[PDB]
RNA sequence: CCAUAGGUUAAUGAGGCGAACCGGGGGAACUGAAACAUCUAAGUACCCCGAGGAAAAGAAAUCAACCGAGAUUCCCCCAG
RNA sequence: UUUUGUAUAAUGGGUCAGCGACUUAUAUUCUGUAGCAAGGUUAACCGAAUAGGGGAGCCGAAGGGAAACCGAGUCUUAACU
RNA sequence: GUUUAUUAAAAACACAGCACUGUGCAAACACGAAAGUGGACGUAUACGGUGUGACGCCUGCCCGGUGCCGGGAGGUUAAU
RNA sequence: UGAACUCGCUGUGAAGAUGCAGUGUACCCGCGGCAAGACGGAAAGACCCCGUGAACCUUUACUAUAGCUUGACACUGAACA
RNA sequence: CUUUAAUGUUUGAUGUUCUAACGUUGACCCGUAAUCCGGGUUGCGGACAGUGUCUGGUGGGUAGUUUGACUGGGGCGGUCUCCUCCUAAAGAGUAACGGAGGAGCACGAAGGUUGGCUAAUCCUGGUCGGACAUCAGGAGGUUAGUGCAAUGGCAUAAGCCAGCUUGACUGCGAGCGUGACGGCGCGAGCAGGUGCGAAAGCAGGUCAUAGUGAUCCGGUGGUUCUGAAUGGAAGGGCCAUC
């Protein structure tokens, strides 16, 4: 054969999701570009990761303009 | 060469006298350990005064407290 | 006659209080410049042997 | 391989270093930045030296 | 040239054998290292020389740690 | 017996009788059980003696640190919420 | 002529003859820790090694590569 | 040579059945012949693969090494140019 | 200092002669009835040769060994680590000698931050100048660009532009993800010290995802650590690094 390669999986995906409570710096979705944006009490890390900034729920809401989905935390 | 000497088995030496050879009489501390040390292990009723010897900040608290004098 | 331990393996580890084990992390030897600060600060102070490979470790050295 | 290896050694100071890598051939002059002695525990000019 | 080597005779022991143990002279490989060459097995098996009732070792140019042990050997610890 | 799978036309056995395979020693960790308990416990030896001495030791009651060192703290670190 | 005793007797081995090659005699070379033997009580018309294989006609070009032989200036070069 | 009260066929089935299913046929037992089957007997396949198995053999595979070969020091001394 | 002459002073490659070591499988003599061996005369070599220790070269003569796995039997061929997409059945994961591509880096500006900006490709007009270089307006709007594959992502621009700079900073790190483990990754906030901004702030490299190898051994710098009687040292340790 002239293929037969493939790379190691990343893990890649929402690692918590709506509704669930999250601890301060838990991470919500690892992913490769913002498909999902940071909003209320959320970062984003280098590697684009969204992440907990406060102990709440996770909440995701579809808001915009161009119409984006973004996570939030709620207390 | 060096040993830990609970404090808890310091009042079985000599009334309340316990250098080196005397506290090596007393089956505390192996032969061969020149340097030791008296650590917070609890319980001290005889004055005993420590000579010759290391002693912890807690253990000269105690040690006081009960009666004997340090070095 | 008595066991021998695995010297290689008690120069590599060392008994805690409880029963667990404190080694030293990997990568922290040679090729530092390539690797980032992060890493070389949270490889540098010892680490306790996973509940996997601990009976491993227990076997080699049943002396401490 | 042709990208080699540097040390950045501070100035004033103990002789505490950084390392990073160059291209000699491109730039053949000597790199003066001013990066942070922990031991001084203050900003110094590090100045470039082989290794 | 003297002499020496020699060659006789005579005293005086030696010669060979024997289970293990002892000291010396030589001295493997399988094996283990999951291969293998350093290393291991191991100065082990074995071969050879001298023994003796035992043999070897032995009265410090020892080793301690500012105190001190006072020859060798063998056993238990120190310590896997 | 070995196998995904054997009436298998895969292995082994002509039959009977006898023999024939997880042992032994010392170290070690764990479970049960008995002693005594912050203690437990002796080794060679000395006993003619399975008594009794002999605690030299070992293990436990304290750990942190690479180590000096400090010690209910200590390590890290210039200092740690 | 010899050969796989016990599945191969041959075109295989040997052979007389042929070439290259080493060997000057305490020979080369071989057996041997060595002494020493064989070579040989021989001495280059001799001896050992290699290939080829009676006899007739012949045996062409290549010395870049590997080996061998000679050369000693230069480079590099161990012990000391 | 496991034991046998040891038939044919078609199918099934570790995939080519004396032994299973369905079926067909066949009194009990010798003796001489034949050799299609009992995947007949004879040798833990010699082919192939596998084992970090073995042995010999080859070489500009790695490591050594006898032998051969080069120098230093040793046994090893006096002149002069 | 250069450049060189005469004498003292200190050694060496060469050789050539010598005899006394050494050799003698030259000759004779004696132990002696003996081609052995020794001893003794005597010639011929003669400090060479030979032999010991050390040393370079050579060395299948001889010895011990090694000579990978996957594999639709083994060989030959191909592959072996890392990244991207599909296969992968709407969380993660998921094989095959299944289907397609990339990586073993690059950059003191391509990082930081502040302040700006907007693209492709056409249309028409215009000197040389033409389809296309540069200009003007109009059209389209992200087909663009992103240091490199592919994926996901970006106008608040992560795009392209400038001005200062060095956060590609040391000590940490609440709490998570991902791994059998080794490990790997994301990270608000704290202490210290910078940069940029008028400040809110942002900054622990680069839009993210490949650019990489454990241990041992040894080297290089640092160091309130250890130091075999004591003082040092060597040597270890710890930190940085190759
Ligand atoms: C050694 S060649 C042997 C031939 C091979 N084996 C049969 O049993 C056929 O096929
Ligand atoms: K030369
Ligand atoms: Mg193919
Ligand atoms: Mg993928
Ligand atoms: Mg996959
Ligand atoms: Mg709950
Ligand atoms: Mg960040
Ligand atoms: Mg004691
Ligand atoms: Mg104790
Ligand atoms: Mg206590
Ligand atoms: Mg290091
Ligand atoms: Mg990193
Ligand atoms: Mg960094
Ligand atoms: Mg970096
Ligand atoms: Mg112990
Ligand atoms: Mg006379
Ligand atoms: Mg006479
Ligand atoms: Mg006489
Ligand atoms: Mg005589
Ligand atoms: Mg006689
Ligand atoms: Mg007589
Ligand atoms: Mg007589
Ligand atoms: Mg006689
Ligand atoms: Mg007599
Ligand atoms: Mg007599
Ligand atoms: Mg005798
Ligand atoms: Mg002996
Ligand atoms: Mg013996
Ligand atoms: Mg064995
Ligand atoms: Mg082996
Ligand atoms: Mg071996
Ligand atoms: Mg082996
Ligand atoms: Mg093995
Ligand atoms: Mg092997
Ligand atoms: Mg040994
Ligand atoms: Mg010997
Ligand atoms: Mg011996
Ligand atoms: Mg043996
Ligand atoms: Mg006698
Ligand atoms: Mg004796
Ligand atoms: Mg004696
Ligand atoms: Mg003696
Ligand atoms: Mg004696
Ligand atoms: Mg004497
Ligand atoms: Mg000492
Ligand atoms: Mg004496
Ligand atoms: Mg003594
Ligand atoms: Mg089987
Ligand atoms: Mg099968
Ligand atoms: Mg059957
Ligand atoms: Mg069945
Ligand atoms: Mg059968
Ligand atoms: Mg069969
Ligand atoms: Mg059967
Ligand atoms: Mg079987
Ligand atoms: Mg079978
Ligand atoms: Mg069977
Ligand atoms: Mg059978
Ligand atoms: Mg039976
Ligand atoms: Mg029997
Ligand atoms: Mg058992
Ligand atoms: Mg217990
Ligand atoms: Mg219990
Ligand atoms: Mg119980
Ligand atoms: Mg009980
Ligand atoms: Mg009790
Ligand atoms: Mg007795
Ligand atoms: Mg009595
Ligand atoms: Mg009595
Ligand atoms: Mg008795
Ligand atoms: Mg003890
Ligand atoms: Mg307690
Ligand atoms: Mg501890
Ligand atoms: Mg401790
Ligand atoms: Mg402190
Ligand atoms: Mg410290
Ligand atoms: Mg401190
Ligand atoms: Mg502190
Ligand atoms: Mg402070
Ligand atoms: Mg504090
Ligand atoms: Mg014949
Ligand atoms: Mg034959
Ligand atoms: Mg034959
Ligand atoms: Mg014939
Ligand atoms: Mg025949
Ligand atoms: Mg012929
Ligand atoms: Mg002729
Ligand atoms: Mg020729
Ligand atoms: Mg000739
Ligand atoms: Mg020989
Ligand atoms: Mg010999
Ligand atoms: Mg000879
Ligand atoms: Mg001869
Ligand atoms: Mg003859
Ligand atoms: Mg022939
Ligand atoms: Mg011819
Ligand atoms: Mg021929
Ligand atoms: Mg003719
Ligand atoms: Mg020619
Ligand atoms: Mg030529
Ligand atoms: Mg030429
Ligand atoms: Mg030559
Ligand atoms: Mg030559
Ligand atoms: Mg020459
Ligand atoms: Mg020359
Ligand atoms: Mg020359
Ligand atoms: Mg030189
Ligand atoms: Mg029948
Ligand atoms: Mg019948
Ligand atoms: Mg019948
Ligand atoms: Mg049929
Ligand atoms: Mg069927
Ligand atoms: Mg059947
Ligand atoms: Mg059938
Ligand atoms: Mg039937
Ligand atoms: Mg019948
Ligand atoms: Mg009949
Ligand atoms: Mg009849
Ligand atoms: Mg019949
Ligand atoms: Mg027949
Ligand atoms: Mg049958
Ligand atoms: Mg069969
Ligand atoms: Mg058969
Ligand atoms: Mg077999
Ligand atoms: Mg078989
Ligand atoms: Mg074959
Ligand atoms: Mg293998
Ligand atoms: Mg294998
Ligand atoms: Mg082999
Ligand atoms: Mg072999
Ligand atoms: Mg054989
Ligand atoms: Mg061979
Ligand atoms: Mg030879
Ligand atoms: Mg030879
Ligand atoms: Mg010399
Ligand atoms: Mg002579
Ligand atoms: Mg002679
Ligand atoms: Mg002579
Ligand atoms: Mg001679
Ligand atoms: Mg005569
Ligand atoms: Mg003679
Ligand atoms: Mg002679
Ligand atoms: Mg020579
Ligand atoms: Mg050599
Ligand atoms: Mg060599
Ligand atoms: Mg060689
Ligand atoms: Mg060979
Ligand atoms: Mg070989
Ligand atoms: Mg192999
Ligand atoms: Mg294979
Ligand atoms: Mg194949
Ligand atoms: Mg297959
Ligand atoms: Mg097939
Ligand atoms: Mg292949
Ligand atoms: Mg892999
Ligand atoms: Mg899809
Ligand atoms: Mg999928
Ligand atoms: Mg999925
Ligand atoms: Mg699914
Ligand atoms: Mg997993
Ligand atoms: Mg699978
Ligand atoms: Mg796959
Ligand atoms: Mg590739
Ligand atoms: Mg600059
Ligand atoms: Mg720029
Ligand atoms: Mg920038
Ligand atoms: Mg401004
Ligand atoms: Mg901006
Ligand atoms: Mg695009
Ligand atoms: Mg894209
Ligand atoms: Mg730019
Ligand atoms: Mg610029
Ligand atoms: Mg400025
Ligand atoms: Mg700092
Ligand atoms: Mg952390
Ligand atoms: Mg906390
Ligand atoms: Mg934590
Ligand atoms: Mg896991
Ligand atoms: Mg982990
Ligand atoms: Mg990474
Ligand atoms: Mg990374
Ligand atoms: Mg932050
Ligand atoms: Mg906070
Ligand atoms: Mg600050
Ligand atoms: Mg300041
Ligand atoms: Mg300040
Ligand atoms: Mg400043
Ligand atoms: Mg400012
Ligand atoms: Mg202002
Ligand atoms: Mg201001
Ligand atoms: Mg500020
Ligand atoms: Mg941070
Ligand atoms: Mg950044
Ligand atoms: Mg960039
Ligand atoms: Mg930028
Ligand atoms: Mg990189
Ligand atoms: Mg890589
Ligand atoms: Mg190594
Ligand atoms: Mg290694
Ligand atoms: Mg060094
Ligand atoms: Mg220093
Ligand atoms: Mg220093
Ligand atoms: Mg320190
Ligand atoms: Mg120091
Ligand atoms: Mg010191
Ligand atoms: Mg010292
Ligand atoms: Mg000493
Ligand atoms: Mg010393
Ligand atoms: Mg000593
Ligand atoms: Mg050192
Ligand atoms: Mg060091
Ligand atoms: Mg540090
Ligand atoms: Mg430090």
């Amino acid at each position: 054969t002239r293929n037969g390669r493939d790379s190691e999986a990343k893990r890649l995906g929402v690692k918590r999701f709506g509704g669930e409570s999250v601890l301060a710096g838990s991470i919500i979705v690892r992913q490769r570009g913002t498909k999902f944006h940071a909003g209320a009490n959320v970062g984003c890390g280098r590697d684009h990761t969204l992440f907990a900034k406060a102990d709440g729920k996770v909440k995701f809401e579809v808001k915009g303009p161009k119409n984006r989905k973004f996570i939030s935390i709620e207390a | 060469i060096t040993a830990e000497i609970r404090l808890s088995d310091l009042a079985k030496v000599e009334g309340g006298v316990v250098d080196l050879n005397t506290l090596k009489a007393a089956n505390i501390i192996g032969i061969q350990i020149e340097f030791a040390k008296v650590i917070l292990a609890g319980e001290v009723t005889t004055p005993v005064t420590v000579r010759g010897l290391r002693v912890t900040k807690g253990a000269r608290a105690a040690i006081e407290a009960a009666g004997g004098k340090i070095e | 006659p008595k066991i021998k331990t695995v010297r290689g393996a008690a120069k590599r580890f060392k008994k805690t209080g409880k029963g667990g084990f404190k080694h030293k992390h990997a990568n922290l030897r040679h090729i530092l410049t390539k690797k980032a600060t992060k890493r070389k600060r949270h490889l540098r102070p010892k680490a306790m042997v996973s509940k996997g490979d601990l009976g491993l470790v227990i076997a080699c050295l049943p002396y401490a | 391989g042709i990208r080699e290896k540097i040390k950045l050694v501070s100035s004033a100071g103990t002789g505490h270093f950084y390392t990073t890598t160059k291209n000699k051939r491109t730039k053949p002059e000597k790199l003066e930045l001013k990066k942070f002695d922990p031991v001084v525990r203050q900003h110094v000019i590090y100045k470039e030296a082989k290794i």
